[PDB]
Order: structure tokens, then sequence, then C-alpha cells
């Protein structure tokens, strides 16, 4: 058939690997962590969506800033992005990650990671539900469905 | 004018709940476990 | 002649799936990243188990020794060898040797 | 452009080094194959790069200026150097063994060609191997930078910020006097 | 009244010593461990099968904020900025001025949802029952923007959820 | 029609090896109370399949190697010596029948130490090379006892041949006269490959591979995956010998693949239960609680024969 659909059944391949079996690095910085350890507790299992409970920063593929970002902490979450191989996703968790929350006025918080690192999905909540910390997982998932990296290349 | 209804245990309370450790005493001795350890190596080695 | 195509096979194959695991990856064209104090402890460790292997060596043929019709030199020379391997366990443990604290 | 939006801003910089540019990283990929080949010998080609955070400054001065419609700029570096002196620099910042060969102008030409055949970005091409050989114009009629009040950055300051990742008290490269 | 954890002295008479003896040399007490994570293989596991099976949740929960209305489709906010003024993460921008027909209504009422600490403290301050938390908490977006509600998104989301928010105050309001 | 017989051992390995991947990760989940993969394909059965490609299409990690050549030395020589240690077990019949079968795989398996050596010279971090010489220190450690354990069950077959331990058994296994040697030479296996209780090079907060992200880091996890297997297949012929009927071979790889099935699982089973050991605490479980007694059965084990007139053949 067309050169389009044949390089994009193959972007359906990658796209599905990729969102099946998506390794996070989880940065737990303040409560919002417990909420991920919550999910991958055994009521929401993260693991059997493909979801590994932690992997090493140079194996991960999803960055999940879950806590406040202070600015004494900004410098290290900036090196550990840099270092993440390609493809990465950040997944904003939380108030403090989203704009700074509680502690939006102060001295000594990044207002919103999203000033160091690019975020794919925020989660709202202080902190999120573990279904709903999930519920962005499965958007993220969801969205790399819907890349054409493939198709973006062939049309070049 | 009814009554006032609020969360309250059952009259009479709750039955009892148990919280003392209970780790139970499982196995045989230490003589009946080497006896059965070295039973089996003398038949083994015949 | 088949222990020799045996080697190839599997050595080729790692070799191929190296190569590949390298190159395949490099096809999605990234963006540019643009971005011991000695132990003497570890030491000992390492020396030790050469002085065990060593022994080693000379206990591997004792399944051929016992087919001997000198069985009372064979065993007394068997277990003088394994038990002066455990003299040097002893030494090294009464000498400090198989600790790991500074 | 000129014709369509007669009040058009028209920049002409030379070639832009940078962190991710394609001119100081392009004399640093030349290492997996031999030496450094050149149509002469790096001579009779003098180029003027231009910083692209100076490039970037002048296109925001331009915004902002209110006498720049209508006009074309040159944007171009301080120095002036010899395309083989200007690689050596590169190489010896680098830390690389710089081993200069000639090489025929149409035998380029062909090395462009198998390197172009790839589906990705090409390393080099024909067209690269003709831009990197061309030597940068003196247009003395158009303003410049300086006519943008930004500073011309020299190449010998921000260098090291670009190659010091293709390494595994460095002389400056010999410029070509104004006269 | 107190209890010591640790303070008991081991048994020496010889039957005692062999027991530990045993333990060390047959690797007993290593066994029984093994023995209580068997026993968890053939538990049946507590996961659930979200998202086609949600987590319980209460009439209480506090989720996303949405403003609401009275049965005629007037508006229940009468811009009185209490829920702004107990805010602790000052979430809350209102402004209002003289309606058209003269009532006291909003003409801003914004909530950055990245500021909110979803405390519910809004909800218990107004009087008429205006702002509310409702049960959503499924509203991740992909862009920050899209976290600053104004007055249409919270005017929107009550218009949508209140079915559902109606009938949890209903459960709760003779709690509060 | 041997090279087909290559590829009938090579490829199941691979696949053997993948699935252990998901067999380990809901054999966990349920022992946690959890389900493990059950969505990507049904009963998670396309999992594998799933890491497989992300990996290979990932982004390389390589930084700046001081050793490129030892960089990519390494996973050849850990993937190549893996599939090569397959190659004389009997199952019932091996691939190549070797007179000395059980040195060659002492042999082969002491060499794979040299994957971890190169692995951390070649990282260009001094507190990798540091973990790489923990990891080596643990793993010829253990060689010690595997070498003299493997002696000790020896005297009792009569010769370094693999298909002779078949025989040896043909009337009982020999774990009920040599348990003890089993218990040790089983736990031994567990360090010699680096699981838990005894994977101190996982310390996430207390590895060499770090170096290596997708791509070789896969092939450095297909080999220690393929070791386990191994390893659980060498145990179940060396202490649970299969009976073997010449004339229905397929029987004896049934109840020989069940063994080695249930040793592997053992393995995850193991995993589940334990907190791990300091660094020091398993090198004196080597060296100062299975040394003394490897020692010590070895020689009861070379007198045991003579004394009871139970030496067995040397053919
Ligand atoms: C089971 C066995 C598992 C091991 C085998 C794994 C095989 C998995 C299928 C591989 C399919 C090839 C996918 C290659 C990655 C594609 C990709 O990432 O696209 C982004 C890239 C990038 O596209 P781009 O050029 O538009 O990127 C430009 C943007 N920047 C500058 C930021 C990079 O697309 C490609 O380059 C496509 C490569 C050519 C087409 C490959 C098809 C080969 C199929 C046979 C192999
Ligand atoms: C499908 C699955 C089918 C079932 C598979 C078998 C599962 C067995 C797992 C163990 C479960 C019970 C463990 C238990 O209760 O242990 C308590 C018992 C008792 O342990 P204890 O520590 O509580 O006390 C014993 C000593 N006294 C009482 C004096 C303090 O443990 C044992 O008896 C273990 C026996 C030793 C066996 C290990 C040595 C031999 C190993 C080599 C040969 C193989
Ligand atoms: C790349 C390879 C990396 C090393 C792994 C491969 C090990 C090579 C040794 C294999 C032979 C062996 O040791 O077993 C003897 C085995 C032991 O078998 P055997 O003792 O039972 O005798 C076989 C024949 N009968 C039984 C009839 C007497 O020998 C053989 O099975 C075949 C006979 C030898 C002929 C093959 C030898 C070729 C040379 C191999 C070495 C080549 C250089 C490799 C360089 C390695 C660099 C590290
Ligand atoms: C007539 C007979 C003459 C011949 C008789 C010869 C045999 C006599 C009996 C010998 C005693 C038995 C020795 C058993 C080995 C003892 C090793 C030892 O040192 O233990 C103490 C060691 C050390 O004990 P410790 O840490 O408490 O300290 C001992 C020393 N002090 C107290 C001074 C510090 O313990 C261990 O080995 C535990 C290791 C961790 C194990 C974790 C995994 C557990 C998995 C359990 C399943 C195992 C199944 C095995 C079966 C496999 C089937 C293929
Ligand atoms: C606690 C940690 C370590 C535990 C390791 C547990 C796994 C090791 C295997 C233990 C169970 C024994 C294997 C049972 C499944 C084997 C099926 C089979 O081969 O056929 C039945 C086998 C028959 O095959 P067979 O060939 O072994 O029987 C003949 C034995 N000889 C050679 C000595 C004559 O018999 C059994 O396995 C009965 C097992 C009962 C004891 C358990
Ligand atoms: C790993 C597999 C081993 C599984 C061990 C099972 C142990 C066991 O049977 O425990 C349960 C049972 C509890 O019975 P009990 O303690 O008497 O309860 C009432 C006490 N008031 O305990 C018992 O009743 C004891 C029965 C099992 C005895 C096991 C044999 C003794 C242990 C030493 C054997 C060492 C030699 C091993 C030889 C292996 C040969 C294959
Ligand atoms: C799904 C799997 C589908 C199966 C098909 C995929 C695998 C490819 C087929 C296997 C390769 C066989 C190639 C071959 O024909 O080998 C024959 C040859 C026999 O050995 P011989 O003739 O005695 O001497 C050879 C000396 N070079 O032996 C050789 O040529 C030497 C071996 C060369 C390397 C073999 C391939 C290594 C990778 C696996
Ligand atoms: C055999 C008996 C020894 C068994 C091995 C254990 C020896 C532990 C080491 C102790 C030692 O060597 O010191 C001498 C010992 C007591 O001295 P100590 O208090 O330990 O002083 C330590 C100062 N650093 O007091 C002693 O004299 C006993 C130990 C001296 C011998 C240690 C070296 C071993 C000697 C070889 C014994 C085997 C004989 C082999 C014969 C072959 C002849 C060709
Ligand atoms: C053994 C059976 C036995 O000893 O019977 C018990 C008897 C009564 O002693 P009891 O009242 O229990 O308290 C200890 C008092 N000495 O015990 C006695 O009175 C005998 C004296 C007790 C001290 C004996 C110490 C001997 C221990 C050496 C190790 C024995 C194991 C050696 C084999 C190891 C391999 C299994
Ligand atoms: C049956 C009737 C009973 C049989 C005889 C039983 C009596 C002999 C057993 C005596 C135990 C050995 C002496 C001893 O107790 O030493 C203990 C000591 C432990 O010290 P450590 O582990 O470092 O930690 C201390 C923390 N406070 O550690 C030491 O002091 C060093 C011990 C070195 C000896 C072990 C190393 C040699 C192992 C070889 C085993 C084979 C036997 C040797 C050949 C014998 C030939 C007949
Ligand atoms: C010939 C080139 C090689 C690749 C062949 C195609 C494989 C990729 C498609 C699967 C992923 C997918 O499509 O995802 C899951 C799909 C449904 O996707 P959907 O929601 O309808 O997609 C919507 C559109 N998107 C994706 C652009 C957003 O489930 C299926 O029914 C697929 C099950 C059958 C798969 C059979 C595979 C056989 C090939 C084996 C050798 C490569
Ligand atoms: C494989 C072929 C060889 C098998 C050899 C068997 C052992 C031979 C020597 C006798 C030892 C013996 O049986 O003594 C040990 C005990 C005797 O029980 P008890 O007196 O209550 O001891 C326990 C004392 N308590 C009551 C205080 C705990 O054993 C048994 O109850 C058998 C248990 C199952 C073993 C499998
Ligand atoms: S958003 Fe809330 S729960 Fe999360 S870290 Fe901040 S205060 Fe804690
Ligand atoms: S729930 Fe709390 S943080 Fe959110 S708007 Fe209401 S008072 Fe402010
Ligand atoms: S929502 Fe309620 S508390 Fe807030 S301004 Fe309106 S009426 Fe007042």
């Amino acid at each position: 058939s067309r050169g389009e659909y044949v390089v994009a059944k193959l972007d359906d391949l990658i796209n599905w690997a990729r969102r099946s079996s998506l390794w996070p690095m989880t940065f737990g910085l303040a409560c919002c962590a417990v909420e991920m350890m919550h999910m991958a507790a055994p009521r929401y299992d993260m693991d059997r969506f493909g979801v590994v409970f932690r992997a090493s920063p140079r194996q991960s593929d999803v960055m999940i800033v879950a806590g406040t970002l202070t600015n004494k902490m900004a410098p290290a979450l900036r090196k550990v992005y840099d270092q993440m191989p390609e493809p990465r996703y950040v997944v904003s968790m939380g108030s403090c990650a989203n704009g700074g929350g509680y502690y939006h006025y102060s001295y000594s918080v990044v207002r919103g990671c999203d000033r160091i690192v690019p975020v794919d999905i925020y989660v709202p909540g202080c902190p999120p539900t573990a279904e709903a910390l999930l519920y962005g997982i499965l958007q993220l998932q969801k969205k790399i469905k819907r890349e054409k990296r493939l198709r973006i290349w062939y049309r070049r | 004018a009814s009554k006032v209804k609020q969360d309250m245990p059952p009259v009479g309370g709750y039955g009892p709940i148990d919280y003392k450790r209970n780790l139970p005493r499982r196995g045989l001795s230490g003589y009946s476990m080497f006896a059965v350890g070295i039973g089996a190596l003398l038949f083994g080695y015949w | 002649m088949n222990l020799m195509l045996a080697l190839l096979t599997n050595f080729t194959l790692a070799t191929l799936l190296v190569i590949i695991a390298f190159w395949l990856p490099q096809l999605n064209v990234y963006s540019e990243k643009t971005s011991l104090p000695f132990s003497m402890k570890f030491f000992l460790v390492a020396i030790t188990f050469l002085l065990f292997d060593l022994e080693i060596a000379l206990l591997l043929p004792l399944p051929w020794a016992s087919q001997t019709a000198n069985l009372n030199t064979m065993l007394t020379m068997a277990l003088f060898l394994i038990i002066l391997l455990a003299v040097s366990l002893a030494y090294e443990w009464t000498q400090k040797g198989l600790e790991w604290t500074e | 452009v000129r014709e369509t939006f007669p009040e058009a801003t028209i920049i002409k910089p030379a070639e832009i080094f940078g962190r991710e540019d394609r001119f100081l990283n392009y004399f640093a990929n030349i290492r997996w194959f031999g030496g450094v080949p050149l149509i002469s010998l790096g001579k009779k080609t003098v180029k003027q790069p231009v910083y692209i955070v100076d490039v970037t400054k002048g296109i925001i001065n331009a915004i902002k200026d209110p006498d720049a419609r209508g006009k074309t700029f040159a944007f171009v570096g301080p120095s002036r150097y010899l395309l083989f002196d200007l690689v050596q620099y590169v190489f010896a910042v680098a830390h690389r063994p710089f081993l200069p060969y000639p090489l025929p102008h149409f035998a380029y030409r062909w090395i462009g060609r198998l390197f172009e055949i790839s589906p990705f970005e090409p390393w080099t091409t024909r067209d690269k191997v003709e831009r990197i050989h061309t030597t940068d114009k003196i247009l003395p009629h158009l303003p410049g930078l300086e006519d943008l009040g930004v500073e011309a950055t020299p190449l010998e300051l921000k260098a090291i910020e670009v190659l010091r990742r293709h390494r595994t008290d460095v002389q400056p490269a010999k410029t070509i006097p104004t006269s | 009244t107190y209890k010591y954890v640790n303070l008991r002295e081991p048994s020496m008479d010889m039957k005692s010593v062999t027991d530990r003896a045993a333990q060390t040399l047959l690797w007993t007490e290593l066994i029984r461990g093994l023995g209580m994570t068997l026993s968890y293989l053939f538990r049946e596991p507590a996961t659930i099968n979200y998202p086609f099976e949600k987590g319980p949740l209460s009439p209480r929960f506090r989720g996303e904020h949405a403003l609401r209305r009275y049965p005629s489709g007037e508006e229940r906010c009468i811009a009185c900025k209490l829920c702004e003024a107990v805010c602790p993460a000052q979430a809350i921008t209102i402004e209002a001025e003289p309606r058209a027909d003269g009532s006291r209504r909003t003409t801003r009422y914004d909530i950055d949802m990245t500021k909110c600490i979803y405390c519910g403290f809004c909800q218990e301050a107004c009087p008429v029952d205006a702002i509310v938390e409702g049960p959503n908490f499924e509203f991740s977006t992909e862009t920050h923007e899209e976290l600053l509600y104004n007055k249409e998104k919270l005017l929107n989301n009550g218009d949508k959820w209140e079915a559902e928010i109606a009938a949890n105050i209903q459960a709760d309001y003779l709690y509060r | 029609m041997f090279m087909i017989n290559i590829l009938m051992l090579i490829i199941p390995i691979l696949l053997a090896v993948a699935f252990l991947t998901l067999v380990e990760r809901k054999v966990l989940g349920y022992m946690q109370l959890r389900k493990g993969p059950n969505v990507v394909g049904p009963y998670g059965l396309l999992q594998p399949i799933a890491d497989a490609i992300k990996l290979f299409i990932k982004e390389p990690l390589r930084p700046a190697t001081s050793s490129a050549s030892m960089f990519i030395l390494a996973p050849i020589m850990a993937l190549g010596l893996a599939l090569t240690m397959w190659i004389p077990l009997p199952m019932p019949y091996p691939l190549i029948n070797m007179n000395l079968g059980v040195l060659f795989m002492l042999a082969m398996s002491s060499l794979a130490v040299y994957s971890i050596l190169w692995s951390g010279w070649a990282s260009n971090s001094k507190y990798a090379l540091i973990g790489a010489l923990r990891a080596v220190a643990q793993t010829i450690s253990y060689e010690v006892t595997l070498a003299i354990i493997l002696l000790s069950v020896l005297l009792m077959s009569g010769s370094f041949t693999l298909s002779t331990l078949i025989t040896t058994q043909e009337q009982m296994w020999l774990i009920l006269p040599a348990w003890p040697l089993a218990m040790m030479w089983f736990i031994s296996t567990l360090a010699e490959t680096n699981r838990a209780p005894f994977d101190l090079t996982e310390g996430e907060s207390e590895g060499f591979n770090v170096e290596y992200a997708a791509g070789p880091f896969a092939l450095f996890f297909m080999a220690e995956y393929a070791n386990i297997i191994m390893m659980n297949i060498f145990t179940a012929i060396l202490f649970l010998g299969t009976s073997h009927n010449p004339h229905m071979p397929e029987l004896y790889t049934i109840n020989f693949t069940i063994k080695s099935l249930l040793l592997t699982m053992s393995f995850l089973w193991i995993r589940a239960s334990y907190p791990r050991f300091r660094y020091d605490q398993l090198m004196h479980l080597l060296w100062k609680n299975f040394l003394p007694l490897t020692l010590a059965l070895c020689m009861w084990h070379v007198s045991l024969p003579i004394l009871t007139s139970g030496i067995p053949p040397q053919t």
C-alpha cells in the first residue's frame, strides 16, 4: 500500500512498546511520594501495567517529580533529567511540583518544576490520590500512543 | 422530635481484639532433627 | 570439529547482538546531548583465593587417584593436602586476615 | 523577500558557532576516517565566524530598534582566520591529533556524494563542502553588529564551551590583519 | 507501665543448645520465612482492575473545585470573598460589581489549581454552598495553563457535576 | 544436522530467558499480594516482547570510555560463555559429549568473572570500579566452594563426565547421601550468580553495568538470567538425577525440565523472603562457615568410599 500506511504500522509498534514498558524514575521529594508508593502497593499494582516500581535513572523512561522542588534541589533535578536517555517524559505530581502549591510564595521554593524541566503530564491534588496518579500515567501512555515520529520523518 | 443518633459502639461494646505476639512453635527438637538428618545420610551411604 | 563449530556460533551470535544493539539504537537520530585509594583487604582476598585455587588443582585428580592399589598411601596424601589447606585457613583466620574492619 | 515585504530586515550572518552549531562541531568529526581533508590545504579560504548569542542579540535589537526597517545587516565576527589555521585551532582546543592532508576539489565532491545517500541528516554533502570552502565576503557597505549595540564575541573566548565535549593554555589562531 | 522487648536469657541446658544448633546448621528459621511467602502466593491478590474498577470513596471526598447554582439556575455565589479570605494557599481571586439587574455577583472567580492544597476550607466558609469540591479526581492535563480555572470552567464543572455534587451534599450536610 | 542442533539449543535458551523475566515478576507479585504484569498481552505474555523492543530502540547511553574496545568485549564474553556452558549438559544426550564435562563448566564459569572486571575498567568511574572489585571478590570466593563441593560429589560418581551422574543416581538421588553439600552448593550458586540475598550489586542506597543502559545492558541481563537456569539445571543433574530410558528419551527431558524449573522458581522464592547480606557478612559466610565445612566434608567423602568399599568405577 502507500508508504504512509507501512510507516504508520511501524509507528504503532514502537509506540506500543514504549508505552507498555514505561519505567519511571521517581524523585520522591515530599508527601506526594507516599501516594506514589501507594500506586505500587497491592491495590493498584502499577507493575501490572508494565510500569516497574523503581528503575535506575539511566534505565528510566519517565521522571515523576513528586513533591516540593526547592532552589537547593533544582540543579540536582536538572542533572538527573539531562542524564536520562531518550525518549524521556516528565510527570509533574501534586501542587508543589505543578506551581509551588502551598509554598508558592516562599523564598526557597521553585514555583513549579516546569521552570527547570519540560513537563508532559500535570497531576493535580495535594496529594493526588494513588488512583489520580495512575490516571495520569495511563494518560501519558495514551500520549505516547499518539506520537507520529515516523510520519514526520517520512513526510520530511 | 426524634432521638440523637451519632456513631457509637454497640450496647455491650465490641468483642475482644488480639494484640499480643503470636508466633506458634513448630517443628521437631534439635535432637530429632539431627537424628533424621544423620539417618538420611546413613541410608544414602548404604 | 563440533566443539570448534559450537564455540564459533556462540561467540559469533554474541558478537552480532552486541554490534546491532550498539547500532540499531543509532537510527532514531536523537538530539545532540551536549552534556580510588588502594585497599589492602581486597588484594588479600584475591591472593588467598589464588593459593586455595592452586590447592584445588592438586585435589582435582582425586577421583582417578582412588582407583589405585596403594590406597593406604593415596588416602594419607589426600587427607594431608586437605588438612594443610585447612591449616592455611586456620592461620589466616587467627591472624585477623579474614576481617574487614579497619 | 525584499520585494514582497519592502520594510523587511534582512540579516546576513557568517558561519555561526555555538554549542549546537554545524561549524565547530563539523571540524571535530573527521577523526574516524583519517586526517582532515581540505580543498588546497585550508589556504586561500578566509572565514569570519560569529557567535550564536551575538546573532541572537542582534535579531532582538532589530525588533526594538526603529531605524532598522527596510535595511540589510551583515553580522560577522571580530576576527578573520584561514580555514587551515581555524581548523588547527579547533583540534588543539579539542585535544585531537591534527593530520591535515590536501584533497582534490573533485575528489571531495565524490565523498560528499557518498555521505549524502543516507536517509538521515548527512554528515557532509557536496553543498556543505562548497560553503565551508567559500570565502566570507567583506561588505563594508552594510551595517553590522556594531550598528545594533552588539559587541562581537571573539571565537577564542567561547570556543572551549563548544569543544569541551569532544575532549577524551592554547595559542590563539593567527588572524588576518585588517590592513 | 512498661515491658522489656529483648531482655530474655537463652537457656543453656543441653537440649536448648542443641535446638539452637539445629536452627543454625539446618536453617530452620529461614525456612519459616519461605513458608510465609508461599502462603501469600496462594492468597488472592488485593489488586483491583483499574480503570474498570475504582477505589472506594465517601461523600466527603475533596476533589475538583466547582461552582453551583440554585434550582432556578441563578448562581449561588454572591461575591462575598469569605472563600478568598480563608484559602490558605491564596488560590482564589475574586472581582465583583453590580450585575445588570442590580444583583451582587462576581465578574472574576479564578482558582489556581496548582496553588490549591485541596483542603476544603472554601466550601466550609461559603454561606450559600456556592463553591464546593466535587467528587472528580481525574482531570490531569498536559499543560500548566489548563489548571488555572476561571469562572467559566468552574461554572461548567458545576453544571457537569451537579447531579453528583447535590447527592453528596445531601448525604453529608447533617454532619456539617 | 549439527548446526541445526546448536540453534535448537541457543534459541530456546534466549526464549526461556525472555519469559523468565515475566515469571519472576508475577511470582514476586503474588507473594507480595500483587498481580504482576497482566495487561500487556493476555496474562502478560507479551510483556517480554514490549521490553525487548523498547530497550533496543532507546537512545545509547555510552559515555566516554577509556577502553572502548574493552567496552564491547565484556558483553561478548559474558553472553558467549553463558551459551557455552550449555553444550555439555546431558538432557539426556549432550550436544558435545565431553569426557571432562564437569571441569569444562568450572573452567568456563571462572572466565565470566572477566566480564565484571572489564566492564569496571571501561566505565571511567572510580566508584564503578570499586563496585566491580567487590563483585569479583564475591564471585571468586564462592568458586572455591563450588569446586571443592563438586569434587566431593564426583568421588561417588567416579569421573568428570556429566552423563555418568545419571548412572550414579540410577537407584537414588545424590541429595540423600550428600544433602549437606547440596545445601552449600545451592547457596553458592546464589552468590555465584549475584542473586538475592547476595545481590549487593543492587544496593541502590547501600552496579558495574550502570555505564550500560539499553542494548548492551539487555545483553548482560540475558547472560545473567541464562546462568541462573544453567546453574539450576546443573543442580538437578548433580543432586536430583532423573532416570534415563534409552527408548524414551523424552521422558527424561520432561522430568528433568520440571526439576530445573522448580529450582529456578525457588530462586525467585528466595528473593522474595529475605533481606540481603552486607559485603563482609557474605564473605564471612564463605570463609568462616562454608569453607571449614566443605573441607571437612571433602576429607570425609574421600575416605568414605574407601572405608565402605564403595569406590565407583573409573569408566
Ligand atoms: C556419620 C555421618 C558423618 C558425616 C556427616 C556429615 C554431615 C553432618 C551434618 C553437617 C551439618 C549440616 C551442614 C549444613 C550447611 C551449614 C552451613 C552453615 O554454616 O550454616 C550456618 C550459616 C551461618 O550461620 P550464622 O550466620 O547464624 O552464624 C554462624 C557462626 N556464628 C554464629 C559464630 C556467627 O548460615 C547460613 O548458611 C545461611 C545462609 C543464608 C541462606 C539464605 C537462603 C536460604 C535458602 C533455604 C533453602 C535451602 C535449600 C537447600 C536445598 C537445595 C536443594 C538442591
Ligand atoms: C509490517 C510492519 C511490521 C509491524 C506490524 C504491525 C504491528 C504493530 C501493530 C500493533 C500495535 C497496535 O496497533 O496497537 C494495538 C492495536 C490497536 O490499535 P488501535 O487503538 O486500533 O490503533 C489506533 C491508531 N494509532 C495506533 C495510530 C493510534 O491492537 C490490535 O488490534 C493489534 C493486534 C494485532 C497485532 C499483530 C502483530 C503482527 C506483526 C508481528 C511481526 C511484526
Ligand atoms: S503537593 Fe501536597 S502532598 Fe504533594 S508534596 Fe506538596 S504539600 Fe505534600
Ligand atoms: S480547597 Fe483549600 S486550597 Fe483549594 S480553593 Fe478551597 S480553600 Fe483554597
Ligand atoms: S463562593 Fe461562596 S464564599 Fe466564595 S465569594 Fe461566592 S458566596 Fe462567598
